[PDB]
């Protein structure tokens, strides 16, 4: 890759503001990616970095950017419970609808968690609540099953 | 006591002989070593679990053991590692003095209560209960140069050949194999399996059944038919025994008649147990033996017994074989034996040259040549009874004591010799009078200097054992010195020593020592009016003597504290770190650099380059390796530019443009586990079952605080693994159950290819040994290669595992620690340049109170040690000065002039001080004990100045300064003798550049220095003292 | 006579039974310890704002407190007056009957789904040439 | 209910467990507190 | 159980043998591998060696051993213990 | 029984030193010693 690459990565994960800012100014690659393909945004909206999101994105990296299995910085924002992060990548045009290797919406992971506010943030942006897995099973399939009622009350 | 030895000469030299006898027997009877037992008991419980991530490892293992780690007596703490190598490693350590079989047989018995807890696959493997040493006797490479052997070849031929009959040798406690013998490795292929619907199941199925041992039954067994003529035993399946056999096993009979073997669907070899570790010496492949010293063994006679096995061993050695010492301890102990022996003959030597100048015949020069060796012989023999080891320590301990032993023999000679000259009394009758000025002092002198060094025994922990050794050892030897001089040397004085003619004192003799009698002379007159000035002028020597006492308290605070000096032991540790995630291949790239760099740039240094790829202190993994240097003779690397000190800075340089890479070169410790000083070692305590993850943020705020006081702290940093990215599969039950797939044969399929599977054990060669069924490498590499797997359904279709499950990337911990039971981060660090390592915990344990709800924290070795050292060192202190004012209050009969002695202290440590920071060196225990014995030889000289002025006072009327001139004026020769002698006997240590010299530097360079002060200060300052003191208190 | 060999000899012998007991014997986990018949003190634990229950707080001083006080040098043997908690699953009878299962299937499905797997790593040794990945693979882990 | 090792000292192992209760106050849930039903060591220390 | 001398010699006695090395006060080891299975390994000590120690030494040491056994010989159970040759009396027992 | 007879020489030896050097002391001579130790054969050739 580079060498300013592996720096914001490392300091994009840890959350460093003022050295991702240094970095950002330096001009190190935001399109920068490890072995599973994961870029700083990933990174950022897995360990729940706010701050560090907006700037990335302002910094032209790529919101609909995909790991080796698919996964995208939504799918992890919207499974570890990230409100904030999901919105802002919602707002900065990550698709709501984006699927996985395995069929797996960021809905199905917030269903999954029970994050009932993220649930009605990516359907307010329009979550298609019919989408199927590889297993066929729906967002409303995985409440029933996990026994979530207020979360399955949502999903009508 | 003296009296009665004068008229019995052979009484005493019976009691001369019998000690020589006595300790001649236990020097050669004594256990040789480097350094005894200093740490303190810990018994290590380690396990292996085959393809387990570290969170399975510690859920089903690590937690499960910890919990029955009850009713076992003197445990101070337990701590534990669970990481993705499939390792467990749970540490207990004891109270110092507990008995270590005793710990590890309790340990180990709860252990086996917790066995059935435990996984089937762990009870399989075995959890180790073994007792911890990292101290190896030597390491013995096993190498081959025509490239025909590979790594698991050679530590097969090691295990079957050599391994037993190394552990069988003369004085070796333990053999550790450096890799494993060989495996029957089933390599598999998932598509030949899935072609003839096999599964890793079926695979393990018929290895258990025709890879077996059978019981059958006896012919003509009891009870029989009576009339039976022949009783024999049935031999049913036993075990396979080659890789032939095994490709030969049965999976499958097709339908048209074909039959499907193990062959035909995996490739089968003699493989090693593991591939983690891959071990080159030079760049070619290797293998070897740890070998560690056994209990009250002799380290040289190992040495030596190992070598001879070896030597008879080549002969069957296959062709390319090679054995290569990387690491031997045994020189570098032989080397300091030596050194310490030869300063004490030297020493001896130099007393007789000295002992000449002043005396001027052969006969008074034999009376210490004779006494000093029964005392050092006679040291062995009390070693001996205490259960000591001929070592570095009590080798150091015994040459630091010379001043003390040397004084003995000097003191009682010299002051016979000045009686006779004064008062021309006969030898006998000289010795008589001689011996009563001074055979109630030297008793005082044992008392006092037992008060100093017996004390010092009573430390606590690692460093309180490395002082207990000198404390024995010096005290042994002044204890026996003092007997010595009351029973032996008062009777060669009687005997040996001609007579002297009243007011002879050699000025009528011509030549070199008429001149040297006749200047001797002048300057003990110039010297007596030099003191007559001083004492009518004391209240200035008193500002004089403020002024050393402030000067010693500013050197002593500014010089820095260490335990033992590092030694150039020709061996050094280059440690390799890559990021995260880094495979075996790239690692071992970086270590082929780190060994062309050392055999090219420093090939007139180093010998060779021990490189071990996936092996690292602060965590096993493909990502860390180290490389052991071993270099050539000290004799082919002269001057300090060829010195591991100089090699490790250049080697760490030239390695710091390293891309991608984090690799620098150490120097070995004297001791491996005493760490470093201003160092300590902290444990970030789960106390409220947060999680990792919240005791992570913890800790990364802990840390981030620590790194706000550079002043106070500085590399505080965690001793543990961060979180990596890890490979999630989730197992869809449901549709598992629709497609009639079984979970039990999905987990093995997957466990058994991508993880390894322990099947059973087969006979290879006449030797038991393991079977692992594994994927073959192109199959189990990347996520695609999951859904190549097939699992076979209860109606007979072969499903893919992409069928009935799903994967995702997440961060999990390649290292899980815990401390006391409970989740844990080990925090390493240190004190900031000037900052002692208690002002640094204070500071710790302030900014871990201010840490989330459900954080506790607490100390953890050295550190433990340092809080319960540090409340002792008051006591010791204390009781040591008051049993010493105590003793020379009896000897004196005065409350007061014990005081004018107890004031010479300054004096000699002030030199040392000086010597040590000039030099460039530390606060040392060779240092500190060095001080002890220059405080004691000064503190002995002033005890005879002030017995001797008080005597005058007391017996001949004699006035205060008319007495103390007299004293001052009796004393100046034996004291100036013993200086002249032992300065120059410690002077070669001070010099010494060679092997050990680090060592040798700390004992000399801090007794010279101190030898220095204490001799020309005392002579001056002592009057003064006893002058001052006896003026204040009439 | 020495307690720590008398320890030492006694389980020597019980290793030799422990074998031939049953499976859930083992499994519950037998004890050789050498303590006084009689209790030396009793560590009460209450909650003075009446906000945990009996089983609550027993649990928690199972879990929390009576493993290090248990591995204290001179503590022969701690009683817990109470119970750690378990993982209950209460059966219904009338509800297996009709699903037609039984306490067998319940057992053998809690050991499927309640399961610690070790699965292996992807580019784990020996690997390829030209492997850049290598990460733990993570199968089923246990119910929380 | 804590009994005491055989040939262990009771003052000594009661200060231990003592010690080891102090570590864990500090992280106890909200209301949760230690009380000393019975104890036959502070008897030994009055007698004494 | 049903191992022949030569099978019970290579999976049980000289696996436990290697780990019998490095014990204090050992004067010398003789063992045999009977063909009905039995493993019988005799470690002789020095004179004034105390028993009770030398026993501890030794069950520590075969532990490490016990997991390299075949699991059928763990089964049937491993015991370390003092041992005497020779019988102090014979108590016969007879029906009148 | 080996070990027995190894170690039989070195007792006499130290035996008679030990005698020897406890004469000399006791009687504070050479020669008394020297006198008396003479006689040990005259003993052991009467036991053999
Ligand atoms: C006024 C005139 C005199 C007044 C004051 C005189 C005071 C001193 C003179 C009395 C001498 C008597 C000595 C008695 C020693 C008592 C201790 C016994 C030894 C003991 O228990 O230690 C074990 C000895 O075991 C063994 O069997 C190992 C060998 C060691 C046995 C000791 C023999 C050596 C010499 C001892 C006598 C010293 C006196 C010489 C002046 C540990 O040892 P271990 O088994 O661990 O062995 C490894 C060696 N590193
Ligand atoms: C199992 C291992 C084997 C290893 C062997 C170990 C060796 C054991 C060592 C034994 C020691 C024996 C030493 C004896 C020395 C004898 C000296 C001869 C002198 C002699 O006969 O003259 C006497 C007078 O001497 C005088 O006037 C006094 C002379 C005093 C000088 C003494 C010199 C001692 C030297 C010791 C060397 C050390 C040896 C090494 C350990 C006789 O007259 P008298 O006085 O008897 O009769 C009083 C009448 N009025
Ligand atoms: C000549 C010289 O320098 O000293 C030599 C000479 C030496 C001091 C020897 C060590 C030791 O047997 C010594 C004793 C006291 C041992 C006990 C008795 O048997 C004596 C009769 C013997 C006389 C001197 C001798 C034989 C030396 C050594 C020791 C070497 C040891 C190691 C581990 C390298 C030495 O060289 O350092
Ligand atoms: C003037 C009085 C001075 C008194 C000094 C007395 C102290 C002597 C120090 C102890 C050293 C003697 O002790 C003995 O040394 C010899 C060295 O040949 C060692 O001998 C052993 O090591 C050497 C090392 O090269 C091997 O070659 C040899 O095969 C082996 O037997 C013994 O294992 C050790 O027990
Ligand atoms: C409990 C253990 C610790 C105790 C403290 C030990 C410190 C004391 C050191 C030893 C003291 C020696 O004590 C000293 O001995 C010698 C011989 O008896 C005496 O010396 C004197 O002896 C007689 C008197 O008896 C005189 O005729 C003679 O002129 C003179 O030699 C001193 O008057 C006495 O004070
Ligand atoms: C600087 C490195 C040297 C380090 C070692 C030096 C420490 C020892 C120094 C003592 C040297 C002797 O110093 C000694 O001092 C006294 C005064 O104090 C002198 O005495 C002189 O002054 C005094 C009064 O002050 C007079 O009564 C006397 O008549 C006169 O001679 C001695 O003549 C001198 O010899
Ligand atoms: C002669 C009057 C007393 C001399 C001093 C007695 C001190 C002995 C205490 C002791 O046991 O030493 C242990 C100690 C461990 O740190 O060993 C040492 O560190 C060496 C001695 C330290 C020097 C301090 C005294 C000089 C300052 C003025
Ligand atoms: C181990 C040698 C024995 C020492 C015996 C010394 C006796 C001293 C006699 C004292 N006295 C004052 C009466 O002479
Ligand atoms: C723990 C072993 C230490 C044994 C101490 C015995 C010391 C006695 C020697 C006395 C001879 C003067
Ligand atoms: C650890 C206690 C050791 C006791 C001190 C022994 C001093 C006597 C030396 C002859
Ligand atoms: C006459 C007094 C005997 C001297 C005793 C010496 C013993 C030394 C103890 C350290
Ligand atoms: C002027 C200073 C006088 C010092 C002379 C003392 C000589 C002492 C020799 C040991
Ligand atoms: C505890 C140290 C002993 C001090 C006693 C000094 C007494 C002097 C008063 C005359
Ligand atoms: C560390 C134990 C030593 C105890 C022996 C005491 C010697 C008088
Ligand atoms: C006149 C003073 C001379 C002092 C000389 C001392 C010799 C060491
Ligand atoms: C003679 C000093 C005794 C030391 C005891 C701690
Ligand atoms: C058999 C020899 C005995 C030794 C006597 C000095």
């Amino acid at each position: 890759g580079s060498d300013l690459g592996k720096k914001l990565l490392e300091a994009a994960r840890a959350g460093r503001d003022d050295e991702v800012r240094i970095l950002m100014a330096n001009g190190a690659d935001v399109n920068a990616a490890d072995v599973v393909g994961w870029t700083p945004l990933h990174l950022a909206a897995y360990w729940g970095h706010l701050e560090i999101v907006e700037v990335l994105l302002k910094n032209g990296a790529d919101v609909n950017a995909y790991d080796t299995l698919g996964s995208t910085p939504l799918h992890l924002a919207a499974h570890f419970g990230h409100l904030e992060i999901v919105e802002v990548l919602l707002k900065n045009g990550a698709d709501v609808n984006a699927k996985d290797d395995n069929g797996i919406t960021p809905l199905h992971l917030a269903a999954n968690r029970g994050h009932l506010e993220i649930v009605e943030v990516l359907l307010k942006y329009g979550a298609d609540v019919n989408a199927q897995d590889k297993f066929g099973k729906t967002a409303f399939d995985i409440s029933i099953n996990n026994g979530n009622e207020d979360l399955a009350e949502i999903l009508q | 006591m003296p009296n009665f030895f004068i008229d019995r000469p052979i009484f005493a030299w019976v009691i001369a002989i019998i000690i020589m006898l006595a300790g001649g027997l236990a020097i050669l009877k004594l256990p040789v070593a480097q350094y005894p037992t200093i740490a303190p008991p810990a018994v290590t419980i380690s396990a292996s679990y085959p393809g387990a991530d570290a969170k399975t490892v510690q859920d089903t293992v690590t937690q499960v053991i910890e919990q029955n780690m009850n009713g076992i007596d003197n445990l101070m703490y337990m701590s534990s590692n669970s990481d993705s190598t499939g390792t467990v490693q749970i540490t207990l350590t004891f109270e110092s003095g507990t008995d270590a079989d005793i710990a590890q047989v309790q340990v180990q018995n709860k252990l086996q209560l917790a066995m059935p807890l435990l996984p089937q696959e762990v009870q399989q493997q075995g959890v180790s209960v073994e007792k911890s040493s990292s101290s190896f006797l030597m390491v013995v490479g096993v190498i081959n140069t025509d490239g025909t052997m590979t790594q698991e070849d050679i530590s097969d031929y090691v295990a079957a050949n050599m391994k037993d009959a190394i552990s069988r040798t003369s004085g070796v406690g333990d053999v550790q194999l450096f890799g494993s013998q060989y495996a029957m490795r089933i390599w598999m292929n998932p598509n030949e399996l899935n072609k003839f619907q096999l599964t890793p199941v079926d695979v393990i199925t018929a290895i258990k059944a025709q890879n077996a041992q059978v019981a059958a039954g006896q012919l003509g067994g009891t009870p029989p038919v009576k009339g039976q003529q022949l009783n024999a035993s049935i031999i049913a399946q036993t075990r396979l025994t080659s890789t032939e056999e095994f490709g030969k096993i049965l999976l499958k009979v097709n339908q048209d008649g074909s039959r499907v073997l193990l062959r035909d669907v995996a490739k089968i070899e003699l493989g090693g147990e593991n591939y983690d570790i891959i071990a080159e010496f030079n760049g070619q492949p290797a293998s070897g033996l740890g070998i560690k010293l056994a209990t009250g063994a002799n380290a040289l006679d190992t040495a030596a017994a190992i070598r001879a096995e070896l030597a008879k061993m080549e002969p069957f050695f296959p062709s390319g074989l090679k054995i290569v010492y990387p690491y031997d301890t045994t020189p570098f102990v032989k080397i300091s034996i030596h050194e310490a022996v030869k300063t004490l003959v030297e020493a001896i030597i130099l007393v007789f040259l000295v002992m000449y100048l002043f005396l001027q015949n052969f006969r008074a020069t034999l009376i210490p040549t004779i006494a000093v060796p029964v005392v050092l012989l006679g040291t062995f023999a009390v070693l001996a009874a205490f259960g000591f080891s001929i070592n570095t320590l009590t080798m150091f301990g015994m040459v630091l004591a010379i001043g003390l032993l040397v004084d003995d023999a000097i003191v009682v000679v010299e002051n016979v010799e000045r009686v006779m000259a004064e008062e021309g009394l006969p030898p006998k009758e000289a010795t008589r009078k001689s011996m009563g000025q001074i055979q109630g002092a030297l008793v005082g002198i044992a008392m006092v200097l037992s008060a100093v060094f017996v004390p010092m025994a009573f430390f606590g922990g690692s460093t309180g054992a490395i002082y207990r050794q000198f404390s024995i050892t010096i005290v042994s030897a002044m204890a026996l010195s003092v007997l010595v001089a009351l029973i032996l040397t008062p009777a060669l004085c009687a005997t040996m020593l001609k007579p002297i003619a009243k007011g002879d004192h050699g000025e009528g003799k011509k030549g070199f020592f008429g001149w040297f009698n006749r200047m001797f002379e002048k300057s003990t007159h110039h010297y007596t009016d030099s003191v007559g000035g001083i004492l009518r002028s004391t209240g200035r020597y008193l500002v004089l003597y403020l002024i050393i006492v402030v000067g010693m308290a500013y050197l002593f605070v500014r010089l820095p504290s260490s335990f033992l000096p590092d030694e150039d032991q020709g061996v050094f540790m280059t440690m390799v770190q890559l990021p995260a995630g880094a495979t075996q291949e790239r690692t071992q790239k970086v270590l082929n650099e780190v060994t062309h760099y050392y055999l090219t740039k420093e090939k007139n240094n180093v010998e060779s380059v021990f490189a071990v790829n996936g092996f690292g202190f602060a965590g096993r993994g493909q990502n860390t390796g180290i490389a052991f240097v071993s270099l050539k003779d000290w004799a082919d690397r002269p001057g300090e530019e060829n010195k591991v000190e100089a090699i490790t800075m250049r080697a760490t340089r030239a390695f710091s443009q390293i891309k991608d890479a984090m690799v620098f070169a150490f120097n070995l410790p004297a001791i491996v586990e005493l760490g470093t000083a201003t160092g300590f070692d902290f444990e970030l305590i789960d106390q409220a079952g947060l999680g990792h993850e919240k005791l992570t943020q913890a800790r990364n705020q802990l840390l981030a605080e620590a790194a706000k006081h550079p002043d106070m702290l500085t590399s505080v940093r965690p001793n543990g693994l961060e979180d990596t990215p890890q490979f999630k599969i989730d197992i869809d039950q449901e549709k598992a159950q629709a497609l009639g797939v079984s979970i039990n044969d999905i987990n093995t399929t997957l466990g058994a290819a991508w993880g390894g599977s322990y099947v059973n054990d087969f006979i290879d060669r006449g030797r038991v040994k393991k079977v692992y069924v594994m994927s073959e490498a192109k199959y189990r590499m990347l996520p695609d290669d999951i859904g190549d797997w097939y699992v076979r359904a209860a109606d007979g279709q072969m499903v893919p595992f992409s069928a009935f499950s799903s994967s995702r990337w997440e961060y999990g911990s390649p290292r899980l620690e815990r401390y006391n039971g409970l989740p844990s981060m080990e925090i390493l660090g240190q004190a900031a340049p000037g900052k002692s390592t208690g002002e640094a915990m204070e500071l710790m344990e302030q900014l871990a109170s201010k840490l989330p709800t459900g954080v506790g924290y607490d100390w953890t070795g050295m550190s433990y040690q340092e809080r319960l050292s540090g409340n002792q060192a008051p006591s010791l202190y204390a009781i040591s000065l008051i049993v010493v004012f105590l003793c020379l209050a009896a000897l004196y009969e005065s409350w007061s002039i014990p005081f004018s002695v107890m004031l010479v202290v300054p004096l000699g440590v002030i030199g040392a001080l000086l010597a040590a920071t000039f030099r460039g060196l530390t606060n040392d225990v060779y240092f500190q004990v060095g001080l002890l014995t220059t405080i004691g030889l000064s503190a002995k000289n002033a005890i005879l100045i002030v017995e001797f002025a008080k005597d005058l006072m007391d017996k001949e009327g004699k006035g205060l300064i008319e007495a103390t001139l007299d004293a001052v004026r009796m004393r100046l020769r034996p004291i100036l003798m013993t200086s002249l002698a032992f300065i120059l006997g410690v002077m070669p240590l001070v010099i010494s550049t060679g092997a050990g010299s680090g060592a040798q530097n700390a004992v000399g360079t801090g007794v010279m220095g101190g030898m220095v002060t204490a001799t020309v200060l005392a002579i001056f300052f002592v009057p003064v003292f006893f002058v001052v003191v006896r003026r204040r208190f009439s």
